[PDB]
């Protein structure tokens, strides 16, 4: 039954395993230095993470 | 060993420094030989991000920067000195970490 | 939905246990960061708790991908009028008070 | 940009509804209207289900879904 | 008011279907008579078919459990009661079982021991 169809072939580059830790979104996502944050909400949330703009 | 390292990290220059000379302060107080502030190039992260949520308008982007300082001072004492001089009221940012190696 | 009545009491007792919880919303996934490991399927517990604050008599508020729970006492009054049983037995959750 | 027009195939259908009836007649029988009873169906000899697990009949390969188990002579 | 089979059964038969197992189905319920695993069962027989009630009367017999014939199953069915969803609703019930512990589990009753008592004499 339930085995007999779930982890057959493994999906080893699942984008729809990945999503915004803010707002649980599929698109834009920054995973570089684990942020996790979809880029819209990484901008809202960018100052009090610690990155602010110089340059 | 008695070899003992401190290794200072924040995101901020003014006050990595000033914890960096009040240790140094400290351990100098005490008759401590101790092994001068040792720099490291200061790693920086930087994200870029286009600054429209939608798809329009002409294609401008943040560079975001995000720097981070890491010093470590070198000396030889006790875990028990350590500790005592880890108790200071610490300012923020200033994360220190103590390996005995 | 899609619940059977074991689930239910099973999760009912959670509730009557714990009373302040967090939670995430997972559904599909097979293993729970924080509320897995209870004897009990994950997808079942989590639709339960889904029937629980849904219903329609107990408010919830979602966002940071992340729930946290104020626990009427309409509820309360439903779960005892329901399964009889008196608030008598006082949750542990009243010491280091 | 149009409908995805799924229409060509199957406008209704019918929900399968098996008619399992009440009464034992079809599943066991007694045939002998007496205390002690004739048992219609092979022991199971395996060890890894319970004691009063019976298997029931098709043409062959007695479906049960827990051992998909099949008589053969090796 | 009066203390009698029904006034206990009723209650039971309730507390049973609240706290779900309940051997629903064709199947799992001749399944575990025949695997012994509960201790008591209670069937009826109001239509025209007496080689039902000759063989569960034989099961019961090799079991060693003694049928209790009760009359007016209606009477059980209108004193339960049977609230169910909303205002409406009578879903009538003609099969007791118990699991685990015949009385229950959740409370101790000493009915179950009358009821055993008067079993063994």
């Amino acid at each position: 039954g339930h085995q007999q169809l779930y982890w057959s072939h493994p999906r080893k580059f699942g984008q729809g395993s990945r999503s915004c830790r803010v707002c649980s979104n599929r698109h834009g996502l920054i995973r570089k230095y684990g942020l996790n944050m979809c880029r819209q909400c990484f901008r809202q949330y960018a100052k009090d993470i610690g990155f602010i703009k110089l340059d | 060993i008695h070899r003992i390292r401190i290794t200072l990290t924040s995101r901020n220059v003014k006050s990595l420094e000033k914890v960096c000379a009040d240790l140094i302060r400290g351990a100098k107080e005490k008759n401590l030989k101790v092994k001068g502030p040792v720099r490291m190039p200061t790693k920086t992260l930087r994200i870029t991000t286009r600054k429209t949520p939608c798809g329009e308008g002409s294609k401008t982007w943040d560079r975001f920067q995000m720097r981070i300082h890491k010093r470590l001072i070198d000396l030889h004492s006790p875990s028990e000195i350590v500790k005592q001089i880890t108790s200071i009221s610490i300012e923020p940012g200033v994360e220190v970490e103590v390996t005995i190696a | 939905m899609l619940m059977p009545k074991k689930n239910r009491i099973a999760i009912y007792e959670l509730l009557f246990k714990e009373g302040v919880m967090v939670a995430k919303k997972d559904v599909h996934m097979p293993k729970h960061p924080e509320l897995a490991d209870k004897n009990v399927p994950n997808l079942h517990v989590m639709k339960a708790m889904q029937s629980l604050k849904s219903r329609g008599y107990v408010k919830e508020q979602f966002a940071w991908r992340h729930f946290y729970w104020y626990l009427t006492n309409e509820g309360i009054q439903y779960l005892r009028d329901y399964l009889h049983l008196p608030p008598e037995i006082v949750p542990a959750t009243l010491r280091r008070s | 940009k149009k409908r995805k027009k799924k229409s060509y195939t199957t406008p209704k259908k019918n929900k399968h509804k098996r008619k399992k009836v009440k009464l034992a007649v079809l599943k066991y029988y007694k045939v002998d209207e007496n205390g002690k009873i004739s048992r219609l169906r092979r022991e199971c000899p395996s060890d890894e289900c319970g004691a009063g697990v019976f298997m029931a009949s098709h043409f062959d390969r007695h479906y049960c879904g827990k051992c998909c188990l099949t008589y053969c002579f090796n | 008011g009066v203390m009698d089979v029904n006034t206990a059964l009723q209650e039971v038969l309730k507390t049973a279907l609240i706290h779900d197992g309940l051997a629903r189905g064709i199947r799992e319920a001749a399944k575990a008579l025949d695997k012994r695993q509960a201790h008591l069962c209670v069937l009826a027989s109001n239509c025209d078919e007496p080689m039902y009630v000759k063989l569960v009367e034989a099961l019961c017999a090799e079991h060693q459990i003694n049928l209790i014939k009760v009359d007016d199953n209606k009477k059980l069915g209108e004193w339960v009661g049977l609230c169910k969803i909303d205002r409406e609703g009578k879903p009538r019930k003609v099969v007791g079982c118990s699991c685990v512990v015949v009385k229950d589990y959740g409370k101790e009753s000493q009915a179950k021991d009358v009821i055993e008592e008067y079993f063994k004499c």
